[PDB]
Order: structure tokens, then C-alpha cells, then sequence
């Protein structure tokens, strides 16, 4: 079946499926989970305390996924993870093409 | 499920323990194709982030197949040297908390305490309390971490927990106001942790858990039984004004008693409790329930205020001060009291006689009901018609023998008219059903697949020559090896065709042998034999295989090479005997049935007469088959026995492997000597077959339709499923069921993963007994408070009510483990088929007139009060039982009343009564045994007690047939002894000690001199009657005994 | 498997309205809760886990002879599934699988097995070449296969009845069981409860008492010998069996009997039957078993402590054992501590380990029970002229 291209997914109960953790997902079918996973950002969720405590409107307790990381941790300079996360990703790529 | 935080506490200074041995784990497989890995011991908060990737921890959980056990070692061997936390050892004691470094580990460094860890790592380290005061005070702010479920190569935190800036309760309370999802424990780590969930139908798993929890902790602490640990309660608070959750929350603390199988059946129990949660408003908002009325004020209160927690009288006992200040010490606990299914086998119940109220069939507007129903498959729990007929293999052997009875062997025409008659007289189609409806040969290979697979890998040891050694050596081609004990190691070849016949050939070789000689083995180091079967490939074989130090000369004769080869004329086999050999043995069907003249009786009697002259003039013994078996033939017989040879005699005998309905016998010949009989006019085999019988083959039913009417006998079984959403149905259903059935059989499945789609089970078989303790259900004063029945039949209102029902729907209904063979033809024992006879028969010669003829039903040998089935009475009856021990009672509904004492056989008997006794004069009084004259003495006691209009019966062993035994093979239900080898014979019924059966002379003149006592004997018109109309066979243990037994026991009825 | 029985005391046997009343009172009283406690703070089922694993890994690697019939091969007959091999001396190879499910309740109807068996005839082996039997246990899965497992040549037939089969089922009247012996089998047990505790009122009483005394008339109208499980006890009850005993059979006599199995501290008892003859007594007095369930005790569970603050005071009686660690780093504190240690503990027990590649973390541990006799000898201390040289005890 052709799945549609457009879907009404993300607003209401229909989630849509590759996207699960669900480990049985990389056990039935690899070369597929081993997609799925290199594009979940799996970061934080870090609040944000100093726009609350300026009485902003904000969602008691609301949040934020930065994109990113830091380059500062407590004054080292550690090499920027995100390179890694980009570089293991081309490098799986390639070697699946 | 949460708060798994057990206080490892692991000690700063042992933190080298990294390099343990591949920290344990635990390992599962299962068909999700999951591999789960499960971490042991402190390491429950390490989750593989996106490093490790490339490590082999990650490339194994891509290996579709099971998981071999050597990979996860050294796999994880490779990953332990990779894996590091952060710590600093310094002067004393100190404790790492093992939960900040694992965290900040957790995630790599990312969120504000973590750069106060890897800047600094001694804030780490802690002494005797507080981990965290000196951080709160440095940082100031809420501390938020995760907890990643167990199957570590899952990362999605499912919640998290949660740290509060200020330990105390007040800050609790705010803290828990936002966070729109959260729940803390009653445990004093309240002060330092709360919950925060992911969406609104979260929680109410995790509650539901921790309910099932504060369930089982709530038991284990009301025996004392608390475990080295904390937390008086594990239930929740919440203040999320959800009307379900907290209907759930409110109701919970009141059904903190009963055990919920916890994870070890899991189940509908969730569901169940969110069903029965909401089956409340219908009874506390509305009148007309069960509130009593108070549960009303209490259950209100429980659901208005969420922030007290309901303690039951004795956990208030140990919840002191250092939580919540908001708690009561609650009671008056609501009493549903549920049972809890074991393992996956199934559930028996036993539906009850006795009780004190009633429930009604439809509606009380309404005669007849029908509860038009389902049925199941078979790809379901199946039906196995595999009717058990053997124990070890002995019961494969025995035989039994009789001896001739009198003085004169002369055809008479009488008998020979006699015996024409009843050949041109076609059988009776329900003979023909019993003995080819099957199965028994199947029952062979039963025991020959049991010793075969358990000898391969069974612990079973033959001596080689046993009758084991022979049983193997059935069914198995070239795979025994003889060290002095039968091993089998390959060539396991198996032979087929086991037609039946080679098993009664093999019998024959085994009693003949025995009877020859004595039984040391079955080994004979040389010996000779011949067969005259119809067809015989496999016996050679067998035999051959049998003995291996073969010395010996086998051969067949009389095989033409035809598979079902019918008899017809036989006669080229005699002028190739000229051999003199040892053992004959004949297996000749001999009863051809198409188009029954006398010319070609006369020929087939001819026939078999020349066969036994054969056989007499070779051979010392040996057996030949007989298919007619009228005593003119036996009498033709002994006749040829004079004028030809010697004094050799005759034996009749029936065989353990013979088929249990069948006329045949065997007849065996010896060339010693005579016990001065010579010939034969009485005997229990001819008696059977000269019998002009016609019946009706019934047979089962399987229908579905139950029906609120009392139709007597078909007789079926019934069989259906209902569903569990709805419980109004399933109730009367079982009910109107247990009416019907005095055995049912449940079990339950679950497909949809929820209440939907249930499919629970009912299987029993309809009893007579049941059907007639229930025609009766008076209780009433000449009126239809059960009655109404329609033109013609009896249709009922009012069912004794089941005891325990309604609280078993969550659990208790069995899981239908691996084949539930559950049956539909059923095995009775020859014993319990005699005593069906009677409670047949009995009630069949109860004289017209004398059925209005009321009233005292007086019974003695009671002890289940079986012979209910022999009256039909039980209309305006009552009944008085005068037992041995059990427990005296009054049955007010069915007018039945029973009283435990001996009744020494001398009491008054009023007028218009009755008096049944079976085997009730048998026994002994006190222990010591009973003379035939003191039998007859306690019959003349009870022929003066007759009472103008008042009939007794009375059950009696009779010895006729017991005199001309003289050969037996030790069973185990039917014995019988003589004393001082010929005074009077003992016989041991199925457990029981022996008794003395009463000799035959004193009966005679009894039944001379009574004038108004007559005896009853019994035939097969009477036996096929009752195991047609009674579902059950034959063949348990027995089934050759039969002819004896039915021939054994007599029945006398006094009327005056 | 051991065991232990006793015999009538006394010459009369009639029910008394006094031991009656006795019984009923005893019946609606509550239990003390340190009973409760101490049959059920475990284990013991763990204890025959450990030797059925010690038996089973012996001979399975070692040197262990089991002579086809011993105690032992009904032993390691038990936990494991159809994995012996009789060559005369049992041995495993494979098919290894072993039994769950030993709850408790195995043991006992094993135990009785092997105990109405020995007492019925010579003690040659625990394997009669032919023999029947049945159970009447609330829930006998296990027993049966255990059994078929043992003999191997079976020549036997053994079924259970009174199995509705429930998990945990309690006892609730139990009574359609008897018009289903119509077998005249060997030997019979028993193993019911009996025991509801819910609203001990007189009816439920005089009912469960009728009910034991019908499953006594049914085991001894059926074979010869056989046990059943008591649970009251009171003499009352046995009184009115040994009166039951007139009337009925004959000088068929009882006995009192307890199990090594048995868990210690419980009022159970088992009742053995017999056919034979009596020893002219025919009524019990006096025995030492009734007379421990008729005591209205009432008591506190107190059980122990793992405090770790050590405290210069002499508190009696909690009691509790002591457990903590100190450091090397420097030596006036474990001193001190050893000691005020010493005066609580009659003995120590200390371990050391070294993680800090020096003298830094050093990690000794102490751990001891506190032993009532060391307070005793140590209350005194005196040496001295009646003066506070050892004392000046604070209030109180």
C-alpha cells in the first residue's frame, strides 16, 4: 500500500510507526532502526527559570530542546559532540550506499 | 514498578569495583524477537547514550536470532573498560550516592549541576546523611533527573523523578501544584523526591501498580511478616481532579485484602478494577444498594478530599508522623472476597445439593427458558475418544477359565433348535455398535509407545524374556540388544500393522506357555509351535525376534495372502499337519452371517469339530477360537472327546486382550486328566450369546442449546463459551447449566488486550443422578413455587443458588494449558456398570398398582446416596437414609433426610413403605465375617418384618459359578478364594476386604418356602439398556470380568 | 523424615460441656500476634531448597550413590523432571528440567508418605512392587507426578481428589468427597487446613468439628492405615473421636503424631489411624501436644535492630546486632570503639580492605550480636568501696 505522502498525524491519537523505541524495531528489521535512530535529537530538556522569573507568559514549568551543546564545561573545551553525532552519521551512510 | 532507588549506598572507597566480571545481568528471550538485558545489582541508571555506538553492546541487538550466552560476556567485558564515572577518595569514610555521578554520567555533562560535578567532584561524596544539602545551598535550583526502564537498548524515559529545593512539606505541596502529572510516596523520601509523569493516562498504570503492591504488602504486614525494608504503604497521592483517577484512588482503599496474582498471572485485573470502580456511582448516587448505608459518608469522603491518605486499622500502627499530615485510620472494609486461579490448568466445580435460598430462572413472568447459545471449535480445547484400558503391562495377560458342570454331554435336538434359531436371528444393531465403536487397539499402542520412549530414554529395565521384553518386542523391527538387559541404541525401525489379531495370537502364546509348564520365563531353550490364522505375517516375526537363541520350529499355516480374508470352508490345512508338533494355536473367525441356512450350520459345525480333532491329536495343549459359542457345539464336543481318545478335557476361557462386548471365547485342550464332569449344561459364556436382543445404537449429542427443561436421558454433553463484558448471562448460564450437569469445566483466555474478546469456556456431561436429586425441588405446600410445567413435560423456576460465583470473575477461571484433552466418551468400571444394572432393573420391577403406593422411602447403603437413579418417585416422596459414617443432616427443599447409625437390619417397618439394601448384608458388623447361614438367618429376620403393603429388595452373591474357576490371574477388583480348597468361596471386591458369598442351597429352599418371594435375574437386555440410556462403555481394568459378574450376583424382593 | 507419636492417657473417653466450653472460648479468642510472627517470619521451605540443590549438583558431578529406593532418591525425585536414569544407582545426563511449585506442601504429604509407609509393614525399602493410594489435599499437582516419578515400575494407582484448583484455596466445607471413595484403597492422607478464622461463631464451630469427625469415619471405614491433618487440636475434638471409635468399628485405635517437617512453631498435629489392636487406654487425658493450643497468650513480636550508634548506656533488652565501619588514618576512635563495643558484644568480627593505594581509605569493618550474658557480668563491674569509680548512673 502506497502510503500517503501528507497525513494528518501529529495533532490527535494517531502516532506515526519507524519512529518507536520499541527495541523490536531494530530486532525484526535492521538497516532501518539503524536510520530511525541517527535522527532522534536526544539532547535535554533543560526549563528555562530566567524567563519565568521576569513574570513573562510562560506555561508553569515549560521547556526547551536547544538544538545543541555546550563548549565550556566548567572551562575545558571538549570537541563539540555534535561533530560526532554528524560524522558517525555520514560515515554509517556511506558505508550502507 | 518506581522508586526502585533501594539505598545501595555503594562506599566511595570501593568504587574500583568497576572492573567486577561483567557486572551480572539477566538475560531473556521471547517471540517479541526483543533482546531484553536486564542489569543486576548498582547499575540500573546507566543508559548506553549516543557513544558506545561501533561497541559490541549495540551490534548484538541487531542479531535477529537468539542471543548466544558467550557474546553478552565478553561483549560486555569490552564495554566495562570504556564505561567510567567520576570520583576522589580522601582521609575517612564516605558514601558516593552513586546517583548524581551515575546521572551526570547519564547524560555527558550537559545540564548546570554536572558542571559542578566535573569541575569538582568531592561534592559528590557525602557522610552519614543529607547527599544534597551542600548542593541545594551552592546551586539553587530544582534538580531534575530520569529514570530509563529496564532493557537497557531502550532510551526514551518513560518519567522522571524529581528533587525539591526545600525538604520540607510545605514546599512539597507547591512543587506538586504545577507539574501537571505527579505522585509522591508516604515514605519519608517524600521530603526528597516527587513524580512527574508524561500525559494523563500514565499515571493510571503506575497507580494501578503500586495499588497491586500496597495489596500484597498490606497482607505480608498483617501476619508480621515485614521484610527488611520500609514504606508502611505504597499507594499514591495525586491532585489531579480527573473523575476516573480518582474514583480509582477512592475505591482503591477499600479493597485492600485480597491477592492479585501479581505479574505471575496478570491479567484483566487492572481492568477489573477500573470496571468495578465505576460500578459504584451507580449505588452510591442512586437508592437501592448495597451501601448499608453508611459506605455512602465514607466513600464520599474518600473521593472529596485527595489529600488524606485511608490507612486500614493496622498500618495507621506504623505511618508515625514524618509524612503527609493528612491520614485517618479508616474501616469497614467493603466484603468482596475473590478467589485466585493457579497455574494455567483448568478450574472443576462442584455444584451443591444443599443450601438455604434460591435464585430464579427468566424473568417471574415467564414458563420455559431457552438460552439459544454458541459453541466452540475444536481447533480449541480438543476431544480426545482414547478410552484407557491398561495399566502396567500386566493387565495385558491375565485370563480367566471355567470347567465343565455336569455329568452328560448329549446333543438334544432342543438345544440344536435352539442354537438354529438363533443363528438365522440377526444380531442387534446396539451389540454391533458397542463393539465397533472405538477405539481399543489404539489403547495398545498406548502402553507399546509408553514402554518404547521410555526404554530409549525412559529409566525401564526388562530382564529379557519379562512381558515387558515382549511388549517392546512389539511395534519395534531389529532394534533390541541384549546384555542381559534390553538396550535400544539405532535400527529403531518400527513394524506397523498391529490389526488386532496379533495381539490375541501373542496372548494365546502367553497363557498357553504359562499353562504348560512352570512360569520361570517365557524363554523356552527349544521348543516348537505352529499357527492356523486367517493371516499371519507379523506373529512369525514377533516370535522370531522374540527368542534369539532360536532353537526352535514356527511356521503358519492357512494363509492365502489376503488382508480381510473371510472364512470360507478353510478345509486344505489338515493333510499338512503330518509334522507332531508342540503348541497349537487357531485364530479362525468362523461366523459367516450370509444367508444363515442349516446346511450351512450344520457344515460350520462339522468344521470346527474337525479342527478340534486336530488339534487333540497333535499337540499336548492348545487353544482354538470359538464365535458361535452355543453349549451344543461344547456338547458336540465333549460327545467327540468319547470313543475317540483318552480322558483329556476341555477348558472355556476369555482373555484380557479379547475386545470387552464380544460373544467369542476361547477353548482349551488338554491332554490331562478329568475331573469326572465331562460335560457342560451351565455355564456363564453360552449363556450369553443365546439371546434374542433388539435395541437402539444411541450415542452422544454435543449440543449447545441449554433449555430450563427436565428432558430425562438422551444422554449429551454440553459445551458453549459466553463473554465477560456483561455478567447477568454467564450467572444463569452456569446455573441453568449446573441443573443439567453435576460436573463443569471452565477456562478463560484473553486475546484483546483489554476486557473485549473474552471467551470463557463450559464443558460437562449430563448426569441422571443430578436430574433426579432435582425433579423433586419442592419445597413447597402442594404448589408450583417450582413447578408450572407445560402440557406433557416438567419445566422448573427456582435453582439452588452456587456458592461461589460472582466473586470469580477477575481470576479464577483457568488459562487452558498445553492440550486439555477434555473427553467425550467416557470408562466405567464393571463394578459401577453392575450397580447401574440394578438401579436399572430395580426400578423396573416395581409392580403396577403399587406406584401410588406412598410413602416411607427407607434406604440403607447410602454414602452419596447413588441409587436415586433407581426411583422415579421422587414426586410427593420423602426419604429416610439409615447410613454409616457422614455427617447427619435434614434437606428441607427436597424432602431428604439423612441419619448416620448402623440400623441393625431390626426395626419396626411401618405400613406402605419401602426398603432397599445393595451389598448392605455383606459385611462386617464389627470385623469379624458372616457364614452363609448367618447371611440367610439376617434374611429370615427381615421376611417376618413385612408390613401389608410394603415391598423390600435386597442384593445377594449367589456361588453358582464360583465352583468351576479353578484357574484365576490376580486381579485387582474382582478376587475369589475357596477354603479348605472346596468348603465355600471368598471373593474381594475392588478394595475390600473378602467376603463370604452365600451358598446357592440355602437360597433354593428359601425361594421354595417363602410363597411371595421371588428372584430376579439379570441379562443383557438389562446391561446394553443402561449403558445405552448412561453414557459411558466399558473397560477400565475389567471388561473381561463382565460375564462372570453379571452371572455372579442375584437380587431377591420380598412382598409378602 | 523423622517423627514422633504418642498414645492415649487415660481410660474414659466422653465430651465434657467443660472442655467444650473450653474449646469454644480458646476458638473465638484472638491469636497472639508474636505466634504469628514466628511461623511466618522465614524461612524453612528455603532450607529444603538448599539440601535438594546440595544433592541434586552432588551427583550430578558429585560423588554421590543413590541406591534406587534410598530417602535420597525420593530426595533428588524431588525439584527434578524426568531426568534419572536407573542402571541400579541413579544417574543424570541430561533432561535436566526441574519442578517449581514446591509450596510448602510437598514435603508434608511426602513426609507423611514415607511415614504411614514405613509403620505399615518392614522397612526393606520405600518401593512395594504394586500398591494404591489417594490424597485428599487441597491442591495435589505435584504429589502424584513425584510419585509416578519414583517407582518406575508402577503397578500402582494413585489419584487426589478435592482439587478445585485454586492457587491458594482456602477451606471452605469441603464436602463433596466421599460418596468418590467407592475405590476400598491402601494407604490414605489427608492434608486440609481447617483452620477459618473469620467470625468464630459456635455454628461454624459444632460444623467443622462434624466435618473432621467425617472425614476420620470415612478414612477408617476405607484402608487399613492413614494420617489426617489436625489443626484445632483441643482433646475435646479428640475426645469425641475416640467416642465416635465405640459404637461404630471396633478396638481400632488413634495416635498423636508430629513431622521433622513440620514447621517449628505451629499448634498442627497429625492423627494416625490404624486397624489393629489397642492397648486398653481408648481415651485421652493428658498429652503434651493439646495442651499447647489451649493458652490465651497475648505478647509483643519485637525483633532485631541494625542500629549502628554505639552508646555508653546499659539498655537491657531490645534486642539488636551492631554493625558500622571507621578508619585507619588515625587510632584513638576504633580503640574506644571496640571496646564500648566489647561491653554490648561477647564477640566481634572485623574486616579490613584497601582500595586507596596507601594509608587513605581504609575501611575496617566491626560487626556483633548483643548478647544478654556480657550485660549481665558487666551490670556489676564494681571494684570499688561502694563508690562511683565504675558508676554515677544519671536519672534513671
Amino acid at each position: 500500500e502506497r502510503m500517503t505522502e501528507n497525513n494528518d498525524v501529529l495533532t490527535g491519537n494517531l502516532y506515526p510507526s519507524l519512529f518507536t523505541d520499541d527495541p523490536t524495531l531494530s530486532a525484526i528489521a535492521p538497516t532501518l532502526a539503524k536510520i530511525a535512530r541517527l535522527m532522534k535529537p536526544t539532547t535535554s530538556l533543560t526549563p528555562d527559570d530566567r524567563a519565568i522569573a521576569a513574570k513573562f507568559p510562560r506555561f508553569k514549568d515549560s521547556a526547551h530542546l536547544n538544538p545543541y551543546s555546550s563548549l565550556n564545561i566548567g572551562g575545558r573545551t571538549q570537541h563539540s559532540v555534535t561533530y560526532t553525532r554528524m560524522y558517525d552519521a555520514i560515515e554509517e551512510m556511506f558505508n550502507l550506499i | 514498578m518506581i522508586d526502585l532507588r533501594l539505598e545501595e549506598d555503594i562506599l566511595t572507597a570501593t568504587l574500583p569495583e568497576f572492573l567486577s566480571t561483567r557486572p551480572k545481568y539477566r538475560y531473556a528471550y521471547t517471540n517479541t524477537k526483543q533482546q531484553d538485558i536486564r542489569f543486576q545489582g548498582p547499575m540500573r541508571h546507566v543508559r548506553l547514550t549516543h557513544l558506545y555506538k561501533q561497541t559490541k553492546l549495540w551490534n548484538l541487538q541487531y542479531i535477529e536470532r537468539e542471543l548466544a550466552i558467550s557474546e553478552i560476556d565478553d561483549a560486555l567485558d569490552e564495554f566495562i573498560q570504556t564505561f567510567s564515572l567520576p570520583y576522589v577518595i580522601e582521609q575517612g569514610t564516605y558514601k558516593y550516592n552513586m546517583l548524581l555521578g551515575m546521572h551526570a554520567h547519564n547524560v555527558n555533562y550537559q545540564d548546570d549541576v554536572s558542571e559542578l560535578i566535573a569541575n569538582n567532584p568531592q561534592l559528590l561524596n557525602y557522610l552519614d546523611d543529607n547527599p544534597f544539602s551542600a548542593i541545594f545551598e551552592l546551586v539553587n535550583v530544582d534538580l531534575q533527573i530520569y529514570q530509563y526502564g529496564q532493557n537497557i537498548f531502550n532510551n526514551e524515559a518513560e518519567h522522571t523523578i524529581l528533587f525539591l529545593k526545600d525538604n520540607t512539606n510545605y514546599g512539597v505541596i507547591q512543587a506538586l501544584q504545577k507539574h501537571p502529572f505527579s505522585a509522591t510516596h508516604i515514605n519519608w523520601h517524600l521530603h526528597k523526591h516527587i513524580f512527574v509523569f508524561h500525559s494523563r493516562e500514565q499515571l493510571l498504570n503506575k497507580l494501578l501498580s503500586a495499588g497491586l503492591e500496597d495489596s500484597q504488602l498490606y497482607q505480608r504486614q498483617k501476619t508480621y511478616s515485614t521484610k527488611r525494608g520500609d514504606r508502611p504503604t505504597e499507594r499514591m497521592v495525586t491532585y489531579i481532579e480527573d473523575d476516573h483517577i480518582r474514583r480509582i484512588q477512592a475505591v482503591f482503599p477499600l479493597l485492600l485484602d485480597n491477592i492479585f496474582d501479581v505479574k505471575l498471572h496478570k491479567d484483566s485485573s487492572m481492568t477489573w478494577l477500573k470496571s468495578y470502580a465505576d460500578m459504584i456511582y451507580d449505588s452510591v448516587k442512586n437508592s437501592n444498594s448495597t451501601i448499608t448505608p453508611e459506605i455512602r459518608k465514607l466513600y464520599l469522603r474518600m473521593y472529596n478530599q485527595y489529600m488524606r491518605i485511608f490507612l486500614p486499622i493496622e498500618q495507621y500502627m506504623l505511618y508515625d508522623n514524618t509524612c503527609w499530615p493528612f491520614s485517618e485510620k479508616i474501616t469497614l472494609k467493603i466484603n468482596v472476597r475473590l478467589i485466585s486461579s493457579r497455574e494455567n490448568q483448568p478450574v472443576l466445580w462442584k455444584t451443591p445439593i444443599d443450601t438455604e435460598n434460591l435464585i430464579s430462572i427468566v424473568q417471574p413472568d415467564e414458563p420455559i427458558n431457552k438460552l439459544n447459545f454458541t459453541a466452540i471449535p475444536s481447533t480449541m480445547i480438543r476431544l480426545n475418544d482414547n478410552i484407557t484400558m491398561y495399566r502396567a503391562v500386566k493387565d495385558m495377560f491375565s485370563a480367566i477359565e471355567y470347567l465343565p458342570d455336569a455329568i452328560e454331554n448329549i446333543p438334544t435336538l432342543t438345544m440344536k433348535e435352539q442354537a438354529l434359531s438363533r443363528y438365522i436371528s440377526p444380531d442387534s444393531e446396539a451389540q454391533n455398535f458397542f463393539n465397533n465403536q472405538p477405539p481399543y487397539l489404539n489403547s495398545i499402542m498406548n502402553v507399546n509407545r509408553q514402554v518404547f520412549e521410555a526404554v530409549k530414554r525412559g529409566n525401564i529395565q526388562v530382564s529379557t524374556g519379562s512381558m515387558e521384553h515382549l511388549c517392546l518386542c512389539m511395534h519395534v523391527k531389529s532394534g533390541l540388544i541384549v546384555g542381559r538387559t534390553v538396550l535400544i541404541d539405532d535400527k529403531v525401525v518400527l513394524r506397523r500393522n498391529f490389526n488386532a489379531s496379533t495381539a490375541k495370537m501373542i496372548t494365546c502364546y502367553v497363557k498357553a506357555f504359562a499353562q504348560l509348564y512352570g512360569e520361570g520365563s517365557l524363554i523356552n531353550p527349544g521348543l516348537r509351535m505352529v499357527f492356523f490364522g486367517v493371516e499371519t505375517e507379523p506373529a512369525i516375526d514377533i516370535l522370531k525376534l522374540f527368542y534369539g537363541d532360536k532353537s526352535l520350529y514356527i511356521q503358519g499355516f492357512g494363509d492365502r495372502g489376503i488382508g480381510r480374508d473371510k472364512f470360507r470352508t478353510k478345509i486344505e490345512d489338515a493333510l499338512t499337519l503330518r509334522i507332531g508338533c508342540d503348541i497349537l494355536i487357531s485364530d479362525i473367525d468362523q461366523a459367516d452371517y450370509e444367508d444363515p441356512n442349516e446346511e450351512k450350520f450344520d457344515d460350520i459345525t462339522d468344521f470346527v469339530c474337525y479342527v478340534t480333532e486336530l488339534v487333540i491329536s497333535n499337540a499336548t495343549v492348545g487353544l482354538v477360537k470359538i464365535s458361535m459359542p452355543t453349549y451344543y457345539i461344547m456338547n458336540k464336543i465333549s460327545s467327540t472327546l468319547n470313543n475317540k481318545f483318552s480322558n483329556v478335557a476341555i477348558n472355556i476361557v476369555k482373555l484380557s486382550t479379547q475386545k470387552p462386548y464380544t460373544y467369542e471365547a476361547y477353548i482349551m485342550l488338554s491332554h490331562g486328566s478329568t475331573l469326572t464332569n465331562k460335560g457342560y449344561l451351565r455355564n456363564p459364556v453360552c449363556d450369553v450369546y443365546l439371546e434374542k436382543i433388539s435395541l437402539q445404537p444411541m450415542d452422544l449429542k454435543i449440543i449447545s442449546t441449554i433449555s430450563n427443561e427436565i428432558n430425562y436421558d438422551k444422554p449429551t454433553l454440553y459445551r458453549f463459551v459466553v463473554d465477560k463484558n456483561d455478567v447477568t448471562d454467564v450467572s444463569i448460564a452456569m446455573h441453568i447449566l449446573s441443573i443439567h450437569c453435576s460436573t463443569i469445566t471452565t477456562r478463560s483466555v484473553m486475546v484483546r488486550s483489554d476486557n473485549t474478546g473474552a471467551f470463557v469456556t463450559m464443558s460437562g456431561i449430563k448426569d441422571m443422578k443430578r436430574v433426579a436429586i432435582m425433579n423433586r425441588m419442592t419445597d413447597g405446600t402442594s404448589a408450583n413455587s417450582y413447578m408450572h410445567e407445560q402440557n406433557g413435560k416438567l419445566y422448573l423456576q427456582k435453582v439452588p443458588y452456587l456458592e461461589d460465583l460472582i466473586s470469580a470473575f477477575p481470576n479464577g477461571f483457568g488459562s487452558t494449558y498445553q492440550n486439555d484433552y477434555d473427553s467425550s466418551m467416557s470408562v466405567i468400571n464393571v463394578n459401577a456398570l453392575i450397580r447401574q444394572v440394578v438401579y436399572r432393573v430395580i426400578s423396573k420391577s416395581i409392580p403396577v398398582a403399587l406406584l401410588e403406593s406412598l410413602s416411607r422411602i427407607r434406604i440403607i447403603g447410602g454414602r452419596d446416596l447413588g441409587e436415586m437413579n433407581a426411583v422415579y418417585k421422587l414426586y410427593k416422596t420423602p426419604i429416610e437414609v439409615y447410613d454409616a459414617v457422614g455427617i447427619t443432616r435434614e434437606y428441607p427443599h427436597v424432602q431428604i433426610s439423612y441419619r448416620a447409625q448402623r440400623y441393625s437390619f431390626t426395626e419396626s417397618i411401618p405400613n406402605h413403605t419401602l426398603l432397599l439394601a445393595n451389598y448392605v448384608i455383606m459385611n462386617d458388623v464389627d470385623g469379624a465375617p458372616i457364614s452363609s447361614l448367618e447371611q440367610i438367618n439376617t434374611i429370615k429376620k427381615i421376611i417376618s418384618k413385612i408390613s401389608l403393603g410394603s415391598i423390600a429388595y435386597i442384593q445377594v452373591y449367589t456361588d453358582i459359578v464360583a465352583r468351576n474357576i479353578n484357574v484365576m490371574t490376580k486381579n485387582d477388583s474382582f478376587l475369589i478364594s475357596a477354603n479348605a480348597d472346596k468348603t465355600v468361596f471368598k471373593v474381594q471386591v475392588s478394595g475390600y476386604k473378602a467376603v463370604e458369598m452365600c451358598n446357592y442351597e440355602q437360597l433354593l429352599q428359601l425361594v421354595s418356602d417363602n410363597t411371595g418371594v421371588n428372584i430376579i435375574k439379570l441379562t443383557y437386555q438389562d446391561v446394553l439398556e443402561s449403558c445405552v440410556l448412561s453414557s459411558g462403555i466399558l473397560g477400565d481394568t475389567g471388561s473381561w470380568l463382565l460375564d462372570l459378574v453379571l452371572a455372579s450376583t442375584y437380587i431377591i424382593e420380598i412382598r409378602g
